RNA sequence: CGAUGUCGGCUCAUCACAUCCUGGGGCUGAAGUAGGUCCCAAGGGUAUGGCUGUUCGCCAUUUAAAGUGGUACGCGAGCUGGGUUUAGAACGUCGUGAGACAGUUCGGUCCCUAUCUGCCGUGGGCGCUGGAGAACUGAGGGGGGCUGCUCCUAGUACGAGAGGACCGGAGUGGACGCAUCACUGGUGUUCGGGUUGUCAUGCCAAUGGCACUGCCCGGUAGCUAAAUGCGGAAGAGAUAAGUGCUGAAAGCAUCUAAGCACGAAACUUGCCCCGAGAUGAGUUCUCCCUGACCCUUUAAGGGUCCUGAAGGAACGUUGAAGACGACGACGUUGAUAGGCCGGGUGUGUAAGCGCAGCGAUGCGUUGAGCUAACCGGUACUAAUGAACCGUGAGGCUUAACCU
RNA sequence: AAUUCCUUGUCGGGUAAGUUCCGACCUGCACGAAUGGCGUAAUGAUGGCCAGGCUGUCUCCACCCGAGACUCAGUGAAAU
RNA sequence: ACACAGGUGGUCAGGUAGAGAAUACCAAGGCGCUUGAGAGAACUCGGGUGAAGGAACUAGGCAAAAUGGUGCCGUAACUUC
RNA sequence: AGGACCGAACCGACUAAUGUUGAAAAAUUAGCGGAUGACUUGUGGCUGGGGGUGAAAGGCCAAUCAAACCGGGAGAUAGCU
């Protein structure tokens, strides 16, 4: 089954009756117009795409703004992709709102992680530190040794070093879901999803059985 | 690793900051005039206008908190007289930037501070 | 959130007064010991005509801890001070005849029905 | 984030009792086991509120058995059931957590009678 | 910490292609006077975008 | 020997398999449970302390397990310098003596700003054959592959009893990683308060500075774990050791010679991430340019005027993006940043005035005053009108259609 | 035992666990009486051990304030 | 060898708190140290805080943390008293 | 009274960190010991190389010491590089 496309508007608590604090996020999933439908015969394979949310009139660039003409459909703030399973069809401008998550349990949850920046190796790669005392001089949280000697005499690749934290795509799987709301165009999951607050989502069904 | 956090350090002590903050903000009001450097002046913007509309009503509190600021007398008489008064309908915006190149010392761009009712 | 060299209170009339955790079980590598779970001690100081004496190896559960334990609601229930209960090394079975000072509602299992029975309140 | 606020709104119960800092405060929480519920007393000083909107919680300091038993209350949580000020007592800050080391006479709560 | 061969003019050269300036490429006009200035800065006798400041 | 730094420990690992556990199987002097042995299997995981400088070792206590080895007995331009093994001093012993004895004993300076290879990230230029904005396909590459305990089957099969299953199903943990701040918390020298000494604002009062933020008590946002969710799975294909069906060679037999079916955390996938420099430079969609004139020793030639499109660049406001680049949002067809209004939070009832008290003080206004990064708004200020790069329909040959 | 190689001698104490320490035995490789022997109150920036308090030493780090590192302008080396 | 974080003998010495020439803030007096401006990465140096445990780290409590003043009460083994 | 006690100047250098092409050819920072005595310090003098001096390390004798520095024999010698 094909994904949507949300925003993270924050994170909340829920207070079940019997007493559970289950911890949700609140997902606002603007229904996602779709901007085209491709098949095998020209592009060999199956896939739609849509967009959600809204854009400036100026900013939107001239071939921008040619393929939202072409569609018929208003100009949304990005496109994204979602391959389309056997017996699935859709067609060009309809719309898909939060209804279609109303049946499934286990969601897949997809964005860019928090960046951090250059972080060192004890946050990198959870390297324990060093002896902060007895005589250590200038190497406390240093990565220390990174290889062997004359054999090999080279440092392997995907070493693990310092480098850049977050920005970069992770899928968080088999989140369950609490509320669907197409009156308030929300959805509902329990636990943390990456990003921060007011960034790009993809919620689709887990393939995790 | 500065997420979401606001207010420069400037390369200087915490209280040099509040002790530099609190001296040149009274050449602001006493002179209306100042050319210094581009990120001194973003942030007298941020300690300046909280003052004068604080200055807008007239109070013994008022005049004893706006003189734990910037420890001077004639300055308080000063912003409170005139500046009062003067600034009662300004919803913010109390001051602009004009940018003016760099030093000759340093090359340190530098930006004129202005109170928008100077003519 | 008791680890190895930690000094613990007792809450039974066994003979114990304060105890030394040395171990964690259930776990390799495992690091704390939460409420109602088992962990071997030794015995610092006792009164002198007790059911044991000082140096013993043996067994004991942890009912209270400065950490506290989290409930589902989000609450936490936390103490002034650490204590544990006394059980036989190999019988698991709990070797004072009182309880001392309340206990939680999480270690209510087949193994302890007798400690929360014999405990004053909670 | 009006969205959120609203979504908060819905599960905020309507009436809690005002207490602040220092007042003697009788709680009742429903606890479960077997098939049946309970409603349990929980006598004590607050000693520490938090207020924030659903997530506003109040930590009560408990003697009990001769040793201090604390908890904190999930306010807006429906496990809590009444919540009642049985004494008002003055105090001069917003935080008590000294009352963790005075016992006896020096855990001593002057009343406020105001 | 110490190199072991002597570097050529070349790799020096390779080294310093990007470490070539850029000019402004383009200075805005003031309204009124019409003289030359920088963008978003004010000119040289107190102009900025039509109106005198100093 | 015109220098290749030693043992041990810390940090970081990587590989082999003669496998410590988990996985599969044969035989058993294998009733079951638990083992012995051997074969296949390198995916993943594979202790904490006491003693000693120790490797090792013994001991205590865990664990499913606490594997054997190579890597300059890995790793000092990464750390330590406890030992060995400098110069001082002493004991025993040898020597008449100076001195000496991997015998003992106490103390005893470990430098380097990284040029090249390597690795981790992050960019500029050019190319991909008109230029540009997007969204993808997927060659290829990396990450992840751990496991106990309890319950149901069942107290069954097996067993005289003690005991006690496989197969399968359900739950909950130990370690590891990812993500997050809704919860508990930590920090929070930009918020509030208490207080000592001193100096200053003329003075009382109220404040400000300095004394490590003077010393403390709390605490917004952000980050953060001790906190909270998730994962390692199911399945598929070909298989290892092994288990077979039919069946000759070789009238029988035989898993093999023809053919056919099973068979494991390995292998190929399934899961996640990167990924068109994949120079084999891809696919799809959209957008933009359809003016002339000369010069030549006429070529995928050169030049002049006019044109300057789409898009891009630069500037400014900037960001939960960031070393710098880069990335994302906004520019008065505006909420991009700051201020302001209301709120929320935090601290705790300001200052002033009035009353009581000789007074320190307490009470009324008053849950007041002040409030940072938070929420909702608000053009008040700064994001200027313009210029700059980018071109004139895009080569040759062949083939199929439209004619 | 500043001396004991075998040696982590043996036994007891301390510790859950003690090649170090304390007490004892004497099989003193290779103590021993002014190149002093055995004790010795007090003293020691002396050597070894244990305990209370104390804590980022550590499990295991997390945040913050300052100085560099990073960017810009000016000057501007070195080993090799 | 430097306009160098070093070395160099004597004299004078106020206010408050303080026993004090200690120390903290000051008076007269003298200086802000001959590169600045930003950004708010890793990492290094100098510090502040900390859940729970409190030496389990390590050759070794190295370092860090903790104690600190005055008056009064009271203070053991041993001893050359 | 005390080669007394605690602690500044003053004298010194026990531990750690930084530094180690340093600020410095031995220092800075936080601690540390003595601090009326075998103390410490200003000025001048005396003791010289197989010699001085040494509460003794083979230490100090002009950043040089198991025999100083400068000049000379001296272009010592070198079966070695």
């Amino acid at each position: 089954m094909i994904g949507l496309v949300g925003k993270k508007v924050g994170m909340t608590r829920i207070f079940t009756e019997d007493g559970v604090s289950i911890p949700v996020t609140v997902i606002e999933v603007e229904a996602n117009r779709v901007t085209q439908v491709k098949d095998l015969a020209n592009d060999g394979y199956r896939a739609i795409q849509v967009t959600t949310g809204a854009k400036k009139a100026n900013r939107v660039t001239k071939p921008e703004a040619g393929h939202f003409a072409k569609a018929g459909v208003e100009a949304g703030r990005g496109l994204w992709e979602f391959r389309l399973a056997e017996g699935e069809e859709f067609t060009v401008g309809q719309s898909i709102s939060v209804e279609l998550f109303a049946d499934v349990k286990k969601v897949d949850v997809t964005g860019t992680s928090k960046g951090k920046g250059f972080a060192g190796t004890v946050k990198r790669w959870n390297f324990r530190t060093q002896d902060a005392t007895h005589g250590n001089s200038l190497s406390h949280r240093v990565p220390g040794s990174i290889g062997q000697n004359q054999t090999p005499g080279k440092v392997f690749k995907g070493k693990k070093m310092a480098g850049q934290m977050g920005n970069e795509r992770v899928t968080v799987q088999s989140l369950d879901v609490v509320r669907v709301d197409a009156e308030r165009n929300l959805l509902l999951v329990k636990g943390a999803v990456p990003g921060a607050t007011g960034s790009d989502l993809i919620v689709k069904p887990a393939v995790k059985a | 690793m500065r997420h979401r956090k606001s207010g420069r350090q400037l390369n200087r002590n915490s209280s040099h900051r509040q002790a530099m903050f609190r001296n040149m903000a009274g050449s602001l009001v006493r002179h209306e005039i100042i050319k210094t450097t581009l990120p001194k002046a973003k942030e007298l913007r941020r300690v300046v206008e909280p003052l004068i509309t604080l200055a807008k009503t007239d109070s013994v509190a008022n005049r004893r908190l706006a003189f734990a600021r910037t420890r001077d007398n004639e300055i308080v008489a000063k912003l409170f007289n005139e500046l009062g008064p003067r600034f009662a309908s300004r919803a913010g915006g109390y001051t602009r930037i004009l940018k003016c190149g760099f030093r000759a010392g340093d090359n340190a761009p530098m930006a004129y501070i202005e109170l928008v009712d100077r003519s | 959130m008791i680890q190895e060299q930690t000094m613990l209170n007792v809450a039974d009339n066994s003979g114990a007064r304060r105890v030394m955790c040395i171990k964690v079980l259930g776990g390799s590598h495992r690091r704390y010991a939460g409420v109602g779970d088992i962990i071997k001690i030794t015995i610092k100081e006792a009164i002198p005509r007790g059911k044991v004496k000082k140096g013993d190896v043996l067994k004991a559960v942890v009912v209270r801890t400065k950490k506290g334990v989290r409930r589902p609601d989000g609450s936490v229930i936390r103490f002034d001070g650490n204590a544990c209960v006394l059980l036989n090394n190999n019988s698991e079975q709990p070797i004072g005849t009182r309880i001392f000072g309340p206990v939680t509602r999480e270690l209510r299992s087949e193994k302890f029905m007798k400690i929360i029975s014999l405990a004053p309140e909670v | 984030s009006n969205i959120i606020k609203q979504l908060e709104q819905e599960q905020m119960k309507q009436d809690v009792p005002s207490f602040r800092p220092g007042d003697t405060v009788e709680v009742k929480v429903w606890v479960v086991e077997g098939s049946k519920k309970r409603l349990q007393a929980f006598e004590g000083v607050v000693i520490a509120i938090r207020n924030r909107g659903l997530h506003s919680a109040f930590t009560v300091r408990k003697i009990s058995n001769g040793e201090g038993v604390e908890r904190v209350f999930q306010t807006h949580s429906p496990v809590v059931d009444s919540i009642s000020v049985k004494r008002r007592g003055a105090v001069r800050k917003a935080k008590l957590y000294y009352l963790r080391e005075r016992t006896g006479k020096a855990a001593r709560i002057k009343e406020r009678l105001n | 910490a110490v190199q072991q061969n002597k570097p050529t003019r070349s790799k020096r050269g390779m080294r310093r292609s990007h470490d070539a300036l850029t000019a402004v490429t383009s200075l805005s006009v003031d309204k009124t006077s019409g003289e030359k200035h920088l963008r978003h800065h004010i000119t040289a006798d107190g102009y900025y975008r039509g109106r005198k400041v100093i």
